[PDB]
């Protein structure tokens, strides 16, 4: 609030939700880059289930209109 | 000769153990109950891991197989030549085999009479000095197991062909070239 | 980048941040002469703005598409955002701490230790004070020793 | 002045005297290296 | 013989390179002192080393006898892996800190009936295989060893810091000072300290 | 607390004690106080008369190759210039047999130093021995095969050879600066001496 | 004759003992039950190291070849003869060979006999000591000159019988000066 009222929001302490971030990376949300689990090609985990819901799944998590696992910031 | 020089051996390892060489800094077989347990289990995972180990060589080391791509068939393949079915055939009569022969231990070490036919434990004064090697061929082989996994993971490869490329470039292809420790 | 935002060094929006807020002040700094007193300081503030911006730009830290400076809290391009600071605290708060808990313990064995936490001996804390920096090398030593817990 | 000098080295008075002296520090390092985010 | 001459030596040191130097009173605790000894022993005689090799080679340069690069840049270079070299140093040093480790534990405990003739001395002294010559009335020996070592100590974190500072060798820094000693220095740079 | 009737260099002084007038060249010059503990006394009194026998020796080596090359004898260069490059072996040998032939000689008188009689004798040729001297740095036999039994000689050892030190280190800095050979150096001097000092030359 | 003139030799040397000239200034052999062990391990070095050189002269003096360049075939070459087999099949009856020959020697001894000495040079009574010396100080300068075979062509020179000929050509030019001290 304080750096917002001095006119200066950069210098704000904004802390981007890692931890949150990684877990939607390993859920197949693509948006961060991470690449892990559902989200990397070459993971046993998404070749094994690939042919039977992630498609349906995968999908839904990155429709970003919908709630599922939505986008999070600091 | 204890596993760390100087240190004291606890009280709970008589050394009348084959193979305690004063290692539970953990303190997990501190209880004699949940000891005799132990001294159990570790003979067992010793003599699997010993197959286990004797196996997944002898596989590769002769034939163009592999133990990490063995499975690939789910036609099973012994020695190049065809197999009695599948998967469900295997299950069941692997479940029943050793199921029957595992729940009959109403546990022990050294059941003899029907595993020792050829009869070497029989006399007591060599007795011990095999069941030392017993134990240290199967820790050799617990640990030489896990190190044919750690290394899989990491390459592709396949223990005797990781050796074979150690052999090669020694100074070059070694463990810091992976990620254990980056 | 890490969780797919910009760098600052680079970023727009963050460019455009810099934009707007110099130009909110460059519309004030017109309705005062130049040899004036508060157009030092719209001039100061401008160039001290300017250098802010510069000075994050060149520290290298991940923009997104706010504009605004995110951080970075486990591992390594972002070390000095928290993982150095954050030993600087524990270091300082155990500091204190540590300087406190040698007070306390020096005074309990005098008659009426009470006096003491009021009526505070300057010359036994600014000793402790001093002593208080070499703290960790103690801390350990003590939970060692075994004098550390009742 | 054995007694002025207790008086200083009062709870209250003592509190203030530091408290200046690490405000101040916190001031002064804020000015020679202002705006920090990092360091 | 004492540090700074009037301060008053803080008891816990009744002079068993004592000096009289612990301010902060580290070593009031006979079982810290014991163990800080050796941390300054091994501190010095690896500093000691460690500096030979930025020092003779660096004078030699200048000398013309070898082209070795400067000490910040002796690392980059073709032969095998850093990871390697780290890791089979790694491994060879904690085998052998781990019997430094037991001895300052179990100071006999390297006398094991079960190939141990190094067995001790006394406390961070080990002698035997590790003194060759064999030296053993006039232990000055022990004493050098240390002051040799404190001012190596400081030799270094003066060698990292004063690169950090004009960003050049050593033996340059000597040369620069010597060429103008009143206006290369200490206060004449980047930083006041 | 210091001896009252012997040799001084600065007459009224005090010698300090350890220097007895024992050891051979004593009129007691230790301003430093070097020689105090005397395992330290030991060394050093060997350790001045290695140092004074090569600067004696090598101040020859340097002079007399001038004196002769001079007048005109049949080898004669620059002292320092001389050792460039001009031999039948290489440097590297010539070092090499050297630090060898040495090694050896060496680790004979130290541990005649170390122990007094444990090198008198020929290891080879056993019934050829050194006599029982009992005195290491001044082993004798072979080594006084003329027979030069004395006091008075010890000392115009010691003499020549702390003189003779000094040349050397003369030489040293005297090239350095200068940059011709100390029997040229000696000639400019003698030509206008009052002109050439130091101080005309710094 | 001990090993320095003057120097007396310690407590735990026996001059019993084969070559005993006085050396343990580090006082590694002090503990008996260390010295028993190294006593045996020098002969055993002694021995090899000595046929190490005479086999790595022959090779190179008759037998067309160098030691340094043998290996290169990793088809091998006795004295001429295309040896059988390769790399494998020599791992193997060489493990087997030695493990098992080597692993029956311990379950002490310097000088057993029997099979070992079938002519009978050591027996009754006198000779029998006079030639342990002999046995170890071939044994040492066996041991010494095997490593003088690596020094000079370990990092630099070339062949041990080659070497010996360069320095009989130019002897003040080529010997250890030339990459030893630089
Ligand atoms: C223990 C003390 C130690 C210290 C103080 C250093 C210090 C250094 N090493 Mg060295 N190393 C040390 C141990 C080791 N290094 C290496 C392997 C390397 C490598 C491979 C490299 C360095 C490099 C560097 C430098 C990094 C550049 C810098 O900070 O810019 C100020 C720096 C001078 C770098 C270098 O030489 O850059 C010029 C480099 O790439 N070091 C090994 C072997 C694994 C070490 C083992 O103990
Ligand atoms: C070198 C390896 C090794 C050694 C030295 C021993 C040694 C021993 N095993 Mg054997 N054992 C081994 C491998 C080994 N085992 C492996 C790999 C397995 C798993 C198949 C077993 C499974 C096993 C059983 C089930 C039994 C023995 C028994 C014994 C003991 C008596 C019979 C004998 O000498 O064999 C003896 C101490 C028998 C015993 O103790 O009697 C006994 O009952 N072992
Ligand atoms: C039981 C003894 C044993 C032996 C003789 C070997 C031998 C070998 N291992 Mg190792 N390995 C072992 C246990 C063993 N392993 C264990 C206990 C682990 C678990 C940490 C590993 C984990 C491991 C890894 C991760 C790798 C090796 C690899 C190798 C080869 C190269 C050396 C290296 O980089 O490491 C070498 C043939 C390396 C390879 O395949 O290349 C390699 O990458 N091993
Ligand atoms: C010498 C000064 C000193 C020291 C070393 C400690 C130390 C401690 N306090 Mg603190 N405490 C202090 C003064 C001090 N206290 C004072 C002056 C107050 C009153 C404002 C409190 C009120 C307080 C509370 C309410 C709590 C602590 C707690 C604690 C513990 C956890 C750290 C924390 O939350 O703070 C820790 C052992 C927490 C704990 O017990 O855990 C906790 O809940 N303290
Ligand atoms: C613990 C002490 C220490 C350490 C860590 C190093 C480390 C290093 N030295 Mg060495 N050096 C040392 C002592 C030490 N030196 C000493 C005592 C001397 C002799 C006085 C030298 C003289 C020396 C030379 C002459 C050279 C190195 C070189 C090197 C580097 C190459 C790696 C290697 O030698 O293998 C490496 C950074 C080489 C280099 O520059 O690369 C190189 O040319 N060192
Ligand atoms: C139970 C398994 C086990 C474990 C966990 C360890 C662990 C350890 N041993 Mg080992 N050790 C073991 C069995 C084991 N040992 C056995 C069975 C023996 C007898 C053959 C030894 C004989 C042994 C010696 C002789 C030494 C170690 C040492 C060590 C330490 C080496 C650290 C290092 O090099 O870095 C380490 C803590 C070294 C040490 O730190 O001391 C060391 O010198 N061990
Ligand atoms: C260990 C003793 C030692 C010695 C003999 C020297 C000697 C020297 N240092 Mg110094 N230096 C040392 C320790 C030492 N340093 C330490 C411990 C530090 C860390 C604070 C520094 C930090 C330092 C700096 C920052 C600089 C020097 C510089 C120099 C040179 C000029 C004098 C000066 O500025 O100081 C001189 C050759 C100056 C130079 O190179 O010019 C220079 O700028 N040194
Ligand atoms: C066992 C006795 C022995 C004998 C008779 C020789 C004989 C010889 N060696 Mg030597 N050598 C020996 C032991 C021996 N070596 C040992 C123990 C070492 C280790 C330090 C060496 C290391 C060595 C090197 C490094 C070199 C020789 C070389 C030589 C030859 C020239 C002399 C020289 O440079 O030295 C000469 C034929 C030189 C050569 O081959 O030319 C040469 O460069 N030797
Ligand atoms: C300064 C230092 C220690 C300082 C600590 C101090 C002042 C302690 C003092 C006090 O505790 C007392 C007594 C009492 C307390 O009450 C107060 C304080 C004041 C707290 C250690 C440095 C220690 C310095 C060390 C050990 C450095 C060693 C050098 C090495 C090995 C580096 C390696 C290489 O340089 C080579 C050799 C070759 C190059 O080419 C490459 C590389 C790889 C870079
Ligand atoms: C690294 C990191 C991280 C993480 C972390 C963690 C995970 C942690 C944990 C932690 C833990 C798990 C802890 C525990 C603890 C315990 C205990 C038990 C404690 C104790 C204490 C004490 C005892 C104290 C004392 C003192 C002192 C020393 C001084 C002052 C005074 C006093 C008295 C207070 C993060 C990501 C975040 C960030 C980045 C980095």
């Amino acid at each position: 609030d304080v750096m917002q009222a001095f006119g200066t929001p950069e210098k704000q302490i904004l802390i981007e939700p890692v931890f949150a971030q990684w877990i939607q990376a390993a859920h197949g949300k693509a948006l961060y880059g991470f690449d892990f689990l559902l989200s990397s090609k070459t993971s046993a985990a998404f070749a094994n289930g690939q042919s039977l819901w992630l498609p349906g799944w995968l999908d839904a998590i990155n429709n970003n209109q919908n709630s599922l696992f939505l986008t999070i910031g600091p | 000769g204890n596993w760390l020089p100087g240190s004291d051996a606890p009280a709970w390892l008589p050394d009348d153990l084959p193979g305690n060489y004063g290692f539970d800094p953990l303190s997990l077989g501190k209880e004699p109950a949940s000891l005799k347990r132990f001294t159990e289990s570790e003979v067992i995972h010793g003599r699997w891991a010993m197959l286990g180990v004797a196996g997944s060589l002898a596989v590769e080391l002769l034939g163009y197989g592999n133990w990490y791509d063995a499975p690939l068939w789910a036609k099973a393949t012994w020695f190049g030549i065809e197999v009695p079915f599948d998967l469900n055939a295997l299950l069941a009569f692997e479940f029943v085999a050793m199921a029957a022969a595992e729940g009959q231990r109403g546990g022990v070490v050294y059941p003899g009479g029907a595993f020792d036919p050829l009869g070497f434990a029989k006399d007591s004064s060599k007795s011990g000095e095999l069941k030392l090697k017993e134990i240290k061929n199967g820790r050799l082989a617990m640990v030489a197991f896990l190190g044919f996994v750690a290394q899989h993971a990491a390459t592709g490869k396949g223990p005797i062909a990781a050796l074979g490329e150690h052999l090669a470039n020694p100074w070059g292809a070694n463990f810091a070239t992976n990620g254990i420790s980056v | 980048d890490i969780a797919g935002l910009t760098p600052c060094s680079e970023s727009k929006a963050y460019a455009k941040l810099e934009k707007k807020e110099l130009k909110t002040l460059e519309k004030r700094l017109k309705q005062y002469e130049a040899d004036s007193a508060p157009a030092v300081a719209l001039k100061a503030t401008m160039e001290r703005t300017k250098a802010r911006f510069a000075n994050y730009a060149k520290a290298g830290l991940l923009c997104g598409n706010d504009g605004l400076p995110h951080l970075i809290a486990d591992p390594y391009g972002h070390a000095g955002e928290v993982f150095i600071p954050t030993f600087g605290f524990l270091y300082v708060a155990g500091y204190i701490g540590y300087v406190g808990r040698q007070y306390l313990i020096a005074v309990k064995g005098e008659a009426k230790p009470t006096d003491k936490e009021i009526i505070i001996d300057v010359p036994l804390a600014t000793k402790l004070a001093w002593q208080g920096a070499g703290w960790p090398l103690a801390a350990v030593q003590e939970l060692q020793r075994g004098t550390l817990l009742e | 002045m054995k007694d002025f000098t207790t008086y200083l080295s009062t709870a209250p008075v003592i509190a203030t005297i530091w408290f200046t002296f690490t405000a101040g520090l916190l001031i002064e390092i804020n000015r020679y290296f202002p705006d920090p985010l990092v360091f | 013989q004492s540090w700074l001459p009037g301060s008053q030596i803080p008891a816990h040191l009744d002079t068993p390179g004592n000096f009289g130097f612990d301010p902060l009173g580290l070593g009031k605790d006979p079982v810290a002192l014991r163990w800080y000894q050796q941390a300054e022993l091994i501190h010095c005689r690896t500093a000691m080393a460690g500096v030979a090799g930025i020092l003779i080679p660096g004078l030699l340069t200048k000398a013309g006898a070898l082209n070795v690069p400067e000490w910040y840049d002796a690392g980059k270079n073709s032969f095998a892996p850093w990871g390697s070299l780290l890791a089979v140093q790694l491994f060879l040093c904690g085998f052998v800190e781990a019997k430094r480790w037991q001895d300052i534990r179990k100071p006999g405990s390297q006398g094991e009936p079960g190939a141990s003739l190094k067995g001790t001395s006394e406390l961070g002294y080990p002698g035997g295989p590790f003194d060759p010559l064999g030296l053993s009335k006039w232990a000055d020996w022990k004493l050098k060893e240390v002051k040799n070592g404190r001012l190596a100590m400081l030799a270094f974190l003066g060698f990292v810091a004063q690169k950090y500072a004009t960003g050049a060798g050593p033996v340059d820094n000597l040369a620069a000072h010597l060429k103008d000693p009143w206006h290369v220095n200490y206060a004449t740079n980047g930083v006041s300290l | 607390k210091r001896d009252a009737a012997l040799p001084s260099w600065m007459p009224g002084a005090d010698l300090p004690g350890y220097l007895n007038g024992t050891l051979p060249g004593d009129f007691g010059f230790d301003p430093l106080y070097l020689g105090q503990d005397p395992v330290k006394l030991k060394w050093y009194a060997q350790a001045e008369l290695m140092n004074a026998r090569f600067a004696m020796l090598a101040v020859a080596g340097i002079l007399v190759p001038e004196l002769l090359s001079n007048i005109g004898f049949g080898a004669g260069v620059a002292w320092y210039d001389a050792g460039k490059f001009e031999y039948f072996a290489p440097a590297s040998s010539l070092f090499g047999v050297q630090m060898l032939l040495f090694a050896w000689v060496e680790i004979r008188r130290y541990q005649d130093f170390v122990k007094p009689g444990s090198a008198n004798q020929d290891p080879i040729f056993t019934n050829n021995k050194l006599p029982d001297g009992n005195e290491p740095g001044y082993p004798g036999g072979i080594f006084d095969p003329f027979g030069w039994s004395i006091k008075s000689l010890k000392l115009k050892e010691i003499k020549n050879g702390r003189l003779a030190m000094l040349a050397f280190a003369g030489f040293i800095g005297q090239a350095y600066t200068t940059g011709t050979t100390p029997l040229k150096n000696l000639s400019t001097h003698l030509a206008d001496p009052w002109s050439t000092t130091v101080w005309q030359n710094d």
